[PDB]
RNA sequence: GCUAAACCUAGCCCCAAACCCACUCCACCUUACUACCAGACAACCUUAGCCAAACCAUUUACCCAAAUAAAGUAUAGGCGAUAGAAAUUGAAACCUGGCGCAAUAGAUAUAGUACCGCAAGGGAAAGAUGAAAAAUUAUAACCAAGCAUAAUAUAGCAAGGACUAACCCCUAUACCUUCUGCAUAAUGAAUUAACUAGAAAUAACUUUGCAAGGAGAGCCAAAGCUAAGACCCCCGAAACCAGACGAGCUACCUAAGAACAGCUAAAAGAGCACACCCGUCUAUGUAGCAAAAUAGUGGGAAGAUUUAUAGGUAGAGGCGACAAACCUACCGAGCCUGGUGAUAGCUGGUUGUCCAAGAUAGAAUCUUAGUUCAACUUUAAAUUUGCCCACAGAACCCUCUAAAUCCCCUU
RNA sequence: CUGAACUCCUCACACCCAAUUGGACCAAUCUAUCACCCUAUAGAAGAACUAAUGUUAGUAUAAGUAACAUGAAAACAUUCUC
RNA sequence: CUCUUACUUUUAACCAGUGAAAUUGACCUGCCCGUGAAGAGGCGGGCAUAACACAGCAAGACGAGAAGACCCUAUGGAGCUUU
């Protein structure tokens, strides 16, 4: 509910898009598995996806590490500090495009 | 069982820079099964809670209750303590900083009623709790007056914004 | 095969996260905090259509304060600003009579000005044109 | 009825109803009218008649009857010189 | 799960020791109602819907739908390169690392299956060889199976293994329907 | 005792986030952290302000004084 | 309460071993051998469910049948009456009749 | 389940019974339209199509004697001495396309079964077995094996 | 209508006979 | 911060295999565990009943020694519920295993012990360091309810919308069950942890195999057949029956004992009145001192008295100066065990998430607290009209010359 | 003029009936095979509790309430009161 | 009893020691009128309203206790009687 959750008010960082927009996205950590069955859509995601994503946000530094892992995960970090960790278990490369795109638009 | 209170007297910090202030000892005693209820304990813990540690002495001598012969008696330990292990200058500047009771494992009982019926009887233990800050005791905070009440209130006048608007 | 819920903790964290800033043993206590948590929420998603209905009271509220500061009853404002095909709502002219006085005393002035056009037509027999606020421009 | 019997856990036939029934392989099931031996004087040729006839049952009443009698009474016979062979195939039905 | 036997059971409220008696009065006490102290409500008492063990699940697929098993999971192996054909299992020399070496520089891969056509004529330079292995398994072609050779990544067959499934696995799409068990004799079977 | 891996697992993790709250870990540099590379970061700065800053100069911007002075006392630390 | 709070033993399972490497072998036993041996005379178990199933019942009635003058006093008591019960449960209870 | 009454706590009458009222399958008179099933003789048909279908396929030899073992050994017909079975009756359908000309024993034949057999100049006898004798003569193998 | 007594129940001894 | 929390073993379950077990000395059927004296006493004998038939009265499955098949067939039966063969048929059979439990589980079991009962009988609870305790200032911590650190400020199912702000403002009649309808002052619930409740045939559907054949003898077959998936709860009576155990309480009886001051009369189922026996009335007590008592007042107190000890009568019974008394605190007929998981159309309860369709004329019934068939509702499938309705049309007898309905193309 | 979850507006849409019925998913556990900071595809079953005057255990509430106890002095010898 | 009063003991209340039981959905637990499953601390309209102990009282919480013994129902029992 709103009472028993934080709240605040409508701002953004810097006044950004005032002088001029600035990315708010500033590093992506992937953590994809070779073999594990729950990283079949990231490493599709790697595959095809990751490279044009990268050309299209050159301010965006991504780093792909494949090591073992149950759950992949990928870590988003701005430039206001914030660290937000969402999980890829088990979705489809639509799915994670749709997810690694949401979070280069937020503030 | 937990005996947590035992295991704060062991904590060793690291030396201290030339500039910085003071450091008052800490001194964390206890007793553990008391023979005695932990609420009327408690009314002798809040008693000599912030007091200093000869008045606490003091008021718990003349005190009727049969803990407050125990608790007294844990304070003089408590005090020796502080001057022969914890590096205490003087054995009068210590003052009451945390005291309170805890309950502690008790045996259980029958008690006998009419008509063959019966009840469940604990004897009941508790734990006192001690914790001497060396230093002169901590000043009580003033009431709250009149020039206090309308700061406060003038505060929350001009901190009033126009809501559910621009 | 014997099989045991291990995980059960997790499930009775997943009420009591919502109850904690209740009173009582109904923020720690599952039996009691799942049936005010679940109240907790049916309130929240009928507190929705309140807080629209609330919102437009208090637009209402003040702008009629506003428009009495000018002489002007809340029906004749808000109706007469329609007749001069001023479509700004109630949420706009509650920010406007809060923000910008001068343009809502305007805005007070066209309806009143409106508002008396009317009058002037309903006593003319109709030999008359329309007033200079009265006349609606026509799209297609 | 006894769905697992206690000998050899199979469903029993109520012979009741074989012994008023008779079930032709196409899932019909014929009987006579009650009360057609029964206070004959006092019946109208035409009321007589009707008695006699052999009637099938509706669709509940044959269910009710294929849920009492076992598998066996559902097979197909081949007896010589039946007089119901003809009645056991359907002919020309639609739905 | 066709020789899967279940063993696990458990004492229903007739099985369990005791509760013969009604623990207290029906009416009067202000307690629950109770009948025996081995309900399963009780602590102690029994199970009321628990494994009844031994429990078997035993069940037969077709004779032709287990055969025609067997056909696919050779087509599999074959159109997935995992399948290769041998003339004889004969190995120059029993040391096992030999037959681990000789499956890494032909890329069999972790697991590979050895069939030869019969337990008995195996030579003996394999027999030795398979022994000392785990992820190197020498079965008869009676052995054959879907779960072992969906279980080892590579199937190895021999010339006359090749020709003795191909006569069992065809026999089944032109055979009669059975009057008795094929053990019983037939004109034309077996061979 | 139950059977399984999952929920004991689970709640390790619970405890070791309790445990950073209680007492939380000092702040430390990025750089220091995982998931850094200093070259593609100060690429991706010029990126963002939508700036064509030169490497060599960009580079440089950073390097304050009291870093090489920390620099040079490490060096003669190890005797290199 | 109610949970652990340390880690279990870890779980070390040998996929390779004898019994699961050579599991289900021989079970085409019929199909590749002339069908001398049928594959349900390699079940081991109960002599009462060697290549049979049936539901509770049906296990009690085939087990007093054939082992039941070998089973002990009071299994043999327990059995009668199990049998008793789910005699009255599946002929006389139920949603379905 | 429902809400109380029989049905929830699954105490329900018995198949059939109607809650008092005198049960359908009581009340309808008993006739005897089952009675001695178990002692009337049944024959598996033959029909003169099938007959033909089994010669053009090979699966019976036209050339030999044909008799219920070799109808059982081609698949033609199936007999269940258990059943109340006594062998095949020779039916007269198909008997326009019927063209072989085969020396068949069966236990009934009908006349026009019969005229549709000698028209090709075969011959067609009626031959008896009994129930012991059916269940040799249809599996001969199982018999041979019992040693008697 | 008859006397309806309900006899007491005591509880087995060894609940109320724990000792450290 | 306490209280606590956590654990992996003890062992156990189901099978296979294999046919187990008794005695150092001494004691032990009398009052068992008692060194040493006249016996002649000696075993056999249909189970019943709950329950099902919706009552109940005939009747109602209970290993009887080869898996399968014949076959749920012959047959039996208030021909109802249900019971149920045989001839014949003829297979496999390598103990050392586990999609069994892990301290409320698995045996009741650490133990038939503690404890309870006169007896038969009933029947528990629990443990947790480490390689080393001849390392005990050791093995850190965080986790339920309950508390403490830290009582409380107008107003209200205690929350929600919110807000600069905890409250103040606005909005809001806990939950489950049961009902025509419950904030209901109807039911259950102090709270926490753990435990605790949907078992299966008949067909049908869905998805494979093969196909006039299917199936690893039996069976089915006018596209069938084989295989799989998928539907059927928990607690509770008062009772009935069988076999044991009980007259150390009480009812009465048997053998052999004991007690009854003083006074009057001296004769006493006589009077006054202790011990003693009983329990009239009142108060107190009502989880009490007491599962029937205390205080006072009373009845009897040489008799049909009271009472100690041992014995007898046992539940289809005993015993009874009949109160339906009393028979081990609860006797319209004891208690324990077993049948027994008795049965209950009656009550209560019935455990994860999400969506969808969904309120229904009657008939019969020892039946109206329930069921079965219709009706209604649900799913799947087939193919063709369904609903709304234009004229024309549907009764005379009769006081309401009714609102309407039925039929019905078009649309 | 005010006034709904009616209707319109920006975006989205399977996302408000008891009994009952259909359907899409799924926690934990075991097993096959993967996986290897806790997962996947399947096969299995003692497979999920805010309620049964539920069972067992812990601890509250009533409550520090009801209730319970030791004749007096003294040298602890002794004496005194009843 | 008119018509009660005084004193003593016990209880009582306070201090010290020890320490039960039924009960308990959650309670941040007012009054009036009206309403409503027909008798409201919780709903509607008003009124009242800093917080928190202790001792009394028994009008209410349809107060606690005992799955009403009265009544009816059950194709539920049982004792007794009988042409
Ligand atoms: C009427 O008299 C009824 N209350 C019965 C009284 S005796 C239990
Ligand atoms: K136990
Ligand atoms: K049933
Ligand atoms: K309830
Ligand atoms: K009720
Ligand atoms: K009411
Ligand atoms: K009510
Ligand atoms: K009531
Ligand atoms: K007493
Ligand atoms: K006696
Ligand atoms: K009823
Ligand atoms: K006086
Ligand atoms: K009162
Ligand atoms: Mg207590
Ligand atoms: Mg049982
Ligand atoms: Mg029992
Ligand atoms: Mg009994
Ligand atoms: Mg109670
Ligand atoms: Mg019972
Ligand atoms: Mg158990
Ligand atoms: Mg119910
Ligand atoms: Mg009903
Ligand atoms: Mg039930
Ligand atoms: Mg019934
Ligand atoms: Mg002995
Ligand atoms: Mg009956
Ligand atoms: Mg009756
Ligand atoms: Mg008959
Ligand atoms: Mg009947
Ligand atoms: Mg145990
Ligand atoms: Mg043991
Ligand atoms: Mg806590
Ligand atoms: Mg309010
Ligand atoms: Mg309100
Ligand atoms: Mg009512
Ligand atoms: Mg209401
Ligand atoms: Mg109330
Ligand atoms: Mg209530
Ligand atoms: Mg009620
Ligand atoms: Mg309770
Ligand atoms: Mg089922
Ligand atoms: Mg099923
Ligand atoms: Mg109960
Ligand atoms: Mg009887
Ligand atoms: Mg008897
Ligand atoms: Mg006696
Ligand atoms: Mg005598
Ligand atoms: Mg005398
Ligand atoms: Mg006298
Ligand atoms: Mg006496
Ligand atoms: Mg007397
Ligand atoms: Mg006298
Ligand atoms: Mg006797
Ligand atoms: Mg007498
Ligand atoms: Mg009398
Ligand atoms: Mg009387
Ligand atoms: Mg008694
Ligand atoms: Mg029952
Ligand atoms: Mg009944
Ligand atoms: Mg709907
Ligand atoms: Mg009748
Ligand atoms: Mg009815
Ligand atoms: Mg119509
Ligand atoms: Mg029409
Ligand atoms: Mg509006
Ligand atoms: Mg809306
Ligand atoms: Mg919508
Ligand atoms: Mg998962
Ligand atoms: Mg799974
Ligand atoms: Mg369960
Ligand atoms: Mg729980
Ligand atoms: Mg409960
Ligand atoms: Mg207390
Ligand atoms: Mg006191
Ligand atoms: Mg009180
Ligand atoms: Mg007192
Ligand atoms: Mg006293
Ligand atoms: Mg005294
Ligand atoms: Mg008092
Ligand atoms: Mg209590
Ligand atoms: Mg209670
Ligand atoms: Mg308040
Ligand atoms: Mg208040
Ligand atoms: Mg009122
Ligand atoms: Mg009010
Ligand atoms: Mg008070
Ligand atoms: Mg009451
Ligand atoms: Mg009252
Ligand atoms: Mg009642
Ligand atoms: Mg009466
Ligand atoms: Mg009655
Ligand atoms: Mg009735
Ligand atoms: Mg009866």
């Amino acid at each position: 509910t709103a009472r028993g959750t934080p709240s605040r008010f409508l701002a953004s960082v810097l006044h950004n898009g005032l002088g001029r927009y600035v990315q708010q996205l500033q590093r992506l950590s992937f953590s994809v598995s070779r073999d594990g069955a729950s990283s079949r859509g990231a490493r599709e995601f790697v595959e095809r996806e990751v490279i044009d994503f990268a050309r299209r946000n050159p301010g965006v530094v991504i780093y792909v590490n494949s090591r073992p892992c149950c759950v992949p995960r990928v870590v988003a970090e701005y430039l206001n500090g914030a660290v937000r960790e969402e999980s890829i278990h088990c979705k489809s490369v639509e799915e994670i495009s749709t997810l690694v795109q949401k979070l280069a638009d937020q503030s | 069982i937990s005996r947590k209170w035992e295991k704060k007297n062991k904590i060793v910090y690291p030396p201290q820079l030339p500039g910085e202030p003071r450091r008052p000892a800490e001194i964390y005693h206890c007793r553990r099964q008391i023979k005695y209820s932990k609420d009327k304990m408690w009314y002798l813990a809040k008693l000599i809670r912030g007091m200093s540690i000869d008045q606490a002495l003091a008021q718990l001598e003349f005190n009727d209750k049969k803990g407050a012969k125990i608790i007294k008696e844990v304070l003089l330990e408590a005090q020796d303590m502080a001057v022969r292990d914890h590096n205490v200058e003087f054995r009068s500047n210590l003052y009451i900083a945390e005291s309170t009771s805890g309950r502690g494992q008790c045996l259980k009982r029958i008690r006998y009623h009419g008509r063959g019926r019966f009840g469940i009887m604990e004897k009941v233990y508790c734990h006192y709790f001690v914790k001497l800050v060396e230093g002169p005791p901590p000043p009580p905070e003033p009431p709250k007056t009149a020039v206090a009440h309308a700061k406060e209130y003038i505060q929350q006048l001009r901190s009033r914004t126009i809501v559910h608007t621009l | 095969l014997r099989n045991r819920v291990t995980d059960r903790y997790f499930r009775i964290q997943e009420v009591l996260k919502h109850a904690r800033h209740f009173r009582g043993r109904k923020n720690r206590c599952y039996r009691l905090a799942v049936r005010t948590v679940i109240r907790a929420f049916v309130k929240c998603t009928k507190a929705r259509y309140l807080k629209k209905k609330n919102m437009r009271t208090l637009w209402i509220n003040r702008i009629t304060a506003a428009s009495q500061e000018h002489g002007l009853k809340y029906p004749a404002l808000i109706g007469n600003l329609v007749k001069c095909q001023v479509e700004l709502n109630r949420k706009v002219l509650a920010d406007l009579a809060i923000y910008e006085p001068k343009t809502f005393k305007s805005l007070a002035a066209l309806a009143s000005r409106r508002r008396h056009e009317g009058f002037a037509a309903a006593l003319g027999d109709g030999k008359e044109p329309e007033g200079i606020f009265s006349r609606v421009v026509q799209y297609h | 009825l006894t769905y697992f019997s206690a000998r050899k856990g199979k469903r029993k036939t109520v012979k009741a109803v074989i012994d008023r029934f008779l079930r032709l392989h196409c899932g019909l099931w014929v009987r006579r009218k009650a009360g057609y031996k029964k206070k004959l004087w006092k019946k109208t040729p035409a009321r007589k008649k009707r008695l006699r006839e052999f009637v099938f049952c509706n669709k509940t009443q044959s269910k009710l009857l294929d849920k009492m009698t076992t598998s066996f009474w559902k097979r197909r016979n081949w007896y010589v010189d039946d007089p119901y062979q003809k009645y056991h195939d359907r002919t020309n039905l639609k739905v | 799960n066709f020789k899967r036997i279940s063993y696990a059971k458990t004492k229903t409220r007739a099985e369990v020791r005791g509760g013969g008696r009604k623990p207290w009065p029906q009416k009067g006490t202000g307690r629950a109602r109770h009948g025996s102290i081995r309900s399963p409500l009780w602590r102690g008492g029994g199970v009321a819907h628990g494994p009844r063990g031994p429990t078997s699940y035993y069940y037969m697929l077709p004779m032709k739908v287990r055969a025609l098993g067997l056909k696919v999971a050779l087509t599999v192996k074959l159109a997935q390169d995992d399948l290769h054909i041998m003339d004889s299992l004969e190995l120059p020399t029993g040391d096992p690392q030999y037959l681990t070496e000789l499956a890494h520089y032909r890329r069999w891969g972790d697991s590979v299956l050895l069939v030869d056509l019969t337990h008995e004529e195996m030579p003996q330079s394999i027999v030795e060889a398979t022994s000392r292995l785990k992820t190197f398994n020498l079965i008869p072609a009676v052995g054959l199976n879907v779960h072992s050779m969906l279980k080892h990544q590579t199937l190895v067959l021999t010339l006359p293994t090749v020709a003795f499934l191909e006569d069992k696995l065809l026999w089944q799409d032109s055979r009669y329907r059975p009057l008795y068990p094929f053990s019983l004799p037939y004109s034309d079977f077996p061979r | 005792v139950k059977k399984g891996f999952r929920a004991a697992f689970r709640f390790q993790k619970e405890l070791e986030r309790q445990r950073l709250l209680r007492c939380p870990p000092p702040p430390v540099r990025r750089s220091e952290k995982p998931n850094w590379d200093y070259h593609a970061e100060i690429q991706a700065f010029g990126h963002r302000l939508q700036e064509n800053f030169s490497l060599d100069l960009l580079k440089t911007a950073f390097v304050n004084s009291c870093y090489i002075k920390s620099e040079e006392a490490k060096r003669q630390q190890l005797g290199i | 309460i109610g949970i652990r709070l340390t880690l279990p033993p870890p779980k070390v399972v040998d996929r390779w071993n004898e019994k699961r490497a050579m599991f289900g072998v021989y079970d085409n036993i019929g199909i590749l051998g002339n069908f001398e041996k049928h594959p349900k005379e390699l079940i081991r178990g109960p002599i009462w469910l060697r290549g049979w199933k049936g539901n509770e019942l049906q296990r009690c009635i085939r087990k007093r049948k054939m082992v039941g003058s070998r089973m002990f006093a009071d299994d043999l008591h327990n059995l009668n009456k199990r049998i008793r019960y789910l005699y009255k449960h599946f002929n006389r209870h139920g949603k379905f009749r | 389940r429902g809400h109380k009454g029989e049905r929830q706590r699954g105490t329900r009458p018995r198949l059939g019974f109607e809650g008092g009222q005198t049960p359908f399958y009581i009340r309808i008179p008993k006739y005897g339209f089952n009675e001695g099933h178990s002692f009337r003789r049944q024959y598996k048909p033959l029909s003169l199509n099938r007959l033909q279908y089994l010669i053009d396929l090979g699966r019976v030899d036209p050339s030999q004697p044909i008799d219920l073992t070799q109808l059982v050994n081609g698949r033609g017909v199936t007999i269940q001495p258990l059943k109340r079975d006594y062998g095949v009756q020779l039916v007269e359908e198909g008997a326009d396309t019927f063209t072989a000309k085969v020396n068949i024993e069966v236990q009934l034949a009908s006349e026009l079964a019969i005229a549709a057999i000698e028209k090709n100049g075969g011959v067609v006898t009626t031959a008896f077995y009994d129930p012991r004798s059916l269940d040799i003569v249809c599996k001969p193998v199982p018999f041979f094996l019992r040693g008697q | 209508t008859k006397k309806r007594f309900t006899p007491p129940i005591y509880q087995p001894k060894f609940k109320t006979e724990k000792e450290f």
